[PDB]
RNA sequence: GUGAAGAGGGAAACAACCCAGACCGCCAGCUAAGGUCCCAAAGUCAUGGUUAAGUGGGAAACGAUGUGGGAAGGCCCAGAC
RNA sequence: CGAUGUCGGCUCAUCACAUCCUGGGGCUGAAGUAGGUCCCAAGGGUAUGGCUGUUCGCCAUUUAAAGUGGUACGCGAGCUG
RNA sequence: UGCUGAAAGCAUCUAAGCACGAAACUUGCCCCGAGAUGAGUUCUCCCUGACUCCUUGAGAGUCCUGAAGGAACGUUGAAGA
């Protein structure tokens, strides 16, 4: 199915043979349903689920009400998940990170770090024009767009200067090296989507 | 035309029956159905069959003929079940049989377990020699054709999978 | 094969066919006479 | 005498519904076009939407002559930079049965807001059963 | 001959191609070229055939038991192919 | 002609298939290895240097390959000159 | 490349029927995405007061009530012109 869990930075394991494997630690609490989607209302079967604990307030009274159907407290921000036929779950069940135990690689989700309004050099990995040798007022700028007369037109999903980052992002089949079951985490091989905080969709590897 | 002008001997113990255009043969060997053509046109005739081309069609005889055709290898099939004679040529080559799946070793990495759809009995009188029957005349004549595609003639040695009836060219070396 | 855009029957065992369309000669003496397309 | 036009205040819209199974599609949205427009009623008028709601039930079974099962091509661009997607007759009924019929009458319409208003009215479907049972949609062949 | 110096209908759009020469009006009818299942006015019109390639809806030398018509020419009851 | 900036390079490309590599096949004067030609295939990939303004070309060394073309012999209100 | 199999006693991969067959094509993988005007679904939340007025209408009014929620303002951000 997969977890909503925040990353907390990373860190590196030391294996007794020698390698210092780099890992990126996310904390991943018990993450309790508030759905449950199926085929007679919905059309397709999942899960709606939620995490961590918004204050006495801050929620309004729909998204209060919502959690009082289920009976869950009112965890910060909601998430769904496909079910794969097979599995079946509550409303109000308390889904823990021991479901990444048995697997060994993972597709973690998250959202990009923003970059902002980034250039052609930046974004697209376009080459900048010579520094010197006559240049004048066209270091890194795209050059041409385009052909003449005969599109006369840019063509659709031209790359240019824009906004880089911000965007959810998946980095596929990391490998999973510690399930820390008392702590609530999950150790995984390499470095995810955003930054230290933001919020990481976890599931087992679809490319298996 | 000459071969649908010729009708087709139904020997005793073969169930025959019509279902508009939809024949059933039911034999010894096993029971087989036939989905004809809606331009040909067939019939109980005293014992034998006979098939007629439809009136307003186009192509009746080359269609009905077919049939005649098709029918004589159906009721020849119930009747005492064909055979195909497959030989393996070529040092290393093996061929071994298992319940319904044939245990093909032709010089690969990995040996090659070619199955077998519907009633087709598999044998083999000898390690490098497959002989398979059945009722069908086509599913046999794929499996068959399967079964050499995994391997055809080298025309040199001769080695691979062949047809015992058949005839391989070899040439030279150049 | 040949795809020559005027096959001909070479040989005795050579054979004209349509298939799918397309005129190809096939044989079965030589395969050097199997030819396509014309 | 000013002639007579439609107002289309007091037009009086009817319900139909075509089971398409079997059918040729060209003869079959050529008839559909000629309804959705409002043409065999006698108060036509080619600037107000006259024509009859119809429910196009069993669109999917649509029959074709020739080799156009295989062979009939459905073209369109993505509105990209080289992206012309392509779909045989086959492939078309394959994914989306509803998009055939669609296709068809569409072309066969005029080109404009009354020809879009003209085609709302078309309900095609790849399923026996249709969910507008409340109108009372009477047969019509 | 037409345009230039001529609008109008057709040939998708198309000065010169086909039809035809605008004095003005009318919410009348008959026809030309060209058309008549829908976009779009008017025949899913009638009779006897042909095409199976989407030919119609670009093209040659040359190629082939594609398929229709014909007019002939090789053998039979001693039974040829 | 009351101006449509002409070669080459850089930056940015994009389409065609008459495919240079990679993928699937027929024949072969195809033992294997490696080819030769031909067929389908445009998904992706497709040098860095010396010389010269060069395009091209020759040369050194790589590479699986170092494809042929269209795009105002693509691209100067993007740069160089 | 085949299997069965006519037309054409045979033959032949096809005219009926039945199989294989590539980085192409449709999915599978990732992203955007109901302004998809064809504007889908599920879930929860909130409003349950009077009066006159005339061409009695989805009319126009008037005392009161102002909810869910939002925006604004502030402190701000690994978000951002
Ligand atoms: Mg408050
Ligand atoms: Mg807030
Ligand atoms: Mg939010
Ligand atoms: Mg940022
Ligand atoms: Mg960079
Ligand atoms: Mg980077
Ligand atoms: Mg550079
Ligand atoms: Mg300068
Ligand atoms: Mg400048
Ligand atoms: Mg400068
Ligand atoms: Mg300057
Ligand atoms: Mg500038
Ligand atoms: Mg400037
Ligand atoms: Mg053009
Ligand atoms: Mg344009
Ligand atoms: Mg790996
Ligand atoms: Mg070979
Ligand atoms: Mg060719
Ligand atoms: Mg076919
Ligand atoms: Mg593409
Ligand atoms: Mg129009
Ligand atoms: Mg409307
Ligand atoms: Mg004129
Ligand atoms: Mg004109
Ligand atoms: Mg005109
Ligand atoms: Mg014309
Ligand atoms: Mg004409
Ligand atoms: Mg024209
Ligand atoms: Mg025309
Ligand atoms: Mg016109
Ligand atoms: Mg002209
Ligand atoms: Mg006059
Ligand atoms: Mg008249
Ligand atoms: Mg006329
Ligand atoms: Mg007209
Ligand atoms: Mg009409
Ligand atoms: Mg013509
Ligand atoms: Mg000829
Ligand atoms: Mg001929
Ligand atoms: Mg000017
Ligand atoms: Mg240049
Ligand atoms: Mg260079
Ligand atoms: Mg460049
Ligand atoms: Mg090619
Ligand atoms: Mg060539
Ligand atoms: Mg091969
Ligand atoms: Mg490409
Ligand atoms: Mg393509
Ligand atoms: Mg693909
Ligand atoms: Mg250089
Ligand atoms: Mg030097
Ligand atoms: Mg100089
Ligand atoms: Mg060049
Ligand atoms: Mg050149
Ligand atoms: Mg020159
Ligand atoms: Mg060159
Ligand atoms: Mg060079
Ligand atoms: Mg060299
Ligand atoms: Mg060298
Ligand atoms: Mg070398
Ligand atoms: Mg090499
Ligand atoms: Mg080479
Ligand atoms: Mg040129
Ligand atoms: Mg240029
Ligand atoms: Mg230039
Ligand atoms: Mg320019
Ligand atoms: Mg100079
Ligand atoms: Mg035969
Ligand atoms: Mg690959
Ligand atoms: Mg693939
Ligand atoms: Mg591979
Ligand atoms: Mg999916
Ligand atoms: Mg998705
Ligand atoms: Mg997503
Ligand atoms: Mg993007
Ligand atoms: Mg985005
Ligand atoms: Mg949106
Ligand atoms: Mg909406
Ligand atoms: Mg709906
Ligand atoms: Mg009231
Ligand atoms: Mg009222
Ligand atoms: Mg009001
Ligand atoms: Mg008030
Ligand atoms: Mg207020
Ligand atoms: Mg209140
Ligand atoms: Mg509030
Ligand atoms: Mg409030
Ligand atoms: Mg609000
Ligand atoms: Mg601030």
């Amino acid at each position: 199915i997969g977890l909503v869990g925040k990353k907390v930075g990373m860190t590196r394991i030391f294996t007794e043979d020698g390698v210092s494997i780099p890992v990126t630690v996310i904390e991943v609490e018990a993450n309790r349903v508030t759905q449950v989607k199926d085929l007679a209302n919905d059309g397709y079967r999942a899960i709606q689920v939620t995490t961590g604990a918004k204050k006495a307030n801050r929620v309004t009274k729909p998204e209060a009400g919502h959690f009082a159907k289920a009976g869950v407290e009112a965890g910060r921000g909601l998430w769904e998940f496909r079910l794969a036929e097979g599995e079946e779950f509550t409303v109000g069940q308390s889904i823990s990170v021991e479901l990444f135990a048995d697997v060994k690689k993972v597709d973690v989700t998250g959202t990009s770090k923003g970059k902002g309004f980034a250039g052609t050099v930046k974004r697209w990995n376009f080459r900048t024009q010579d520094a010197t040798h006559g240049n004048s007022l066209s270091h890194r700028v795209p050059g041409s767009i385009g052909q003449n007369q005969t599109p006369g037109k840019v063509f659709k999903g031209k790359k240019m200067a824009g906004q880089m980052g911000n965007e959810r992002v998946t980095v596929q089949s990391l490998d999973v090296v510690r399930v820390d079951a008392e702590r609530n985490l999950l150790l995984v091989k390499g470095a995810v989507p955003g930054a230290t905080g933001s919020d990481l969709i976890v599931k087992p590897a679809v490319k298996a | 035309s000459r071969v649908a002008k010729a009708p087709v001997v139904v020997p005793a113990g073969v169930d025959v029956k019509i279902n508009g255009q939809v024949i059933t043969i039911k034999g010894k060997n096993g029971e087989l159905t036939r989905t004809l053509n809606d331009a040909v046109e067939v019939k109980h005739a005293d014992n034998t069959l006979t098939f007629g081309p439809r009136d307003g069609y186009a192509d009746g005889w080359a269609q009905a003929g077919t049939a005649r055709a098709l029918l004589n290898s159906m009721v020849i099939g119930v009747t005492e079940g064909f055979t195909k004679k497959l030989q393996l040529v070529g040092v290393g080559y093996r061929a071994a049989v298992k319940g319904n799946v044939i245990n093909l070793s032709l010089g690969f990495s990995h040996p090659v377990d070619h199955q077998l759809p519907a009633g087709i009995t598999a044998e083999c009188p000898t390690q490098t020699e497959i002989v398979l029957k059945g009722a069908d005349k086509q599913v046999i004549g794929q499996v068959a054709a399967d079964l050499r595609a995994y391997r055809r003639p080298e025309p040199y040695k001769g080695k691979g999978v062949r047809y015992a009836d058949e005839v391989v060219r070899t040439k030279e070396a150049k | 094969m040949k795809v020559r855009a005027s096959v001909k029957k070479l040989c005795r065992n050579c054979k004209i066919v349509k298939r799918d369309g397309v005129i190809r000669v096939i044989c079965s003496a030589e395969p050097k006479h199997k030819q396509r397309q014309g | 005498m000013k002639t007579f036009t439609a107002k289309p205040e007091t037009v009086k819209r009817d319900w139909y519904v075509v089971d398409a199974t079997g059918k040729t599609l060209g003869r079959l949205a050529t008839e559909l076009a000629r309804r959705l427009r409002g043409k065999h009623k006698a108060e036509y008028t080619p600037h107000v939407d006259t024509g009859d709601y119809i429910i196009v039930l069993n669109a999917d079974k649509v029959a074709v002559t020739g080799n156009k099962r295989t062979d009939k091509v459905y073209y369109h661009h993505t509105g990209h930079i080289g992206g012309i997607k392509q779909a045989t007759f086959e492939e078309m009924i394959a994914r989306r049965p509803e998009r055939v019929i669609e296709i068809a009458v569409k072309g066969m319409l005029p080109k404009g807001p009354l020809g879009r208003a003209m085609f709302r009215k078309l309900k095609v479907y790849a399923g026996n059963e249709h969910n507008h049972a409340a109108q009372q949609p009477q047969v019509l062949d």
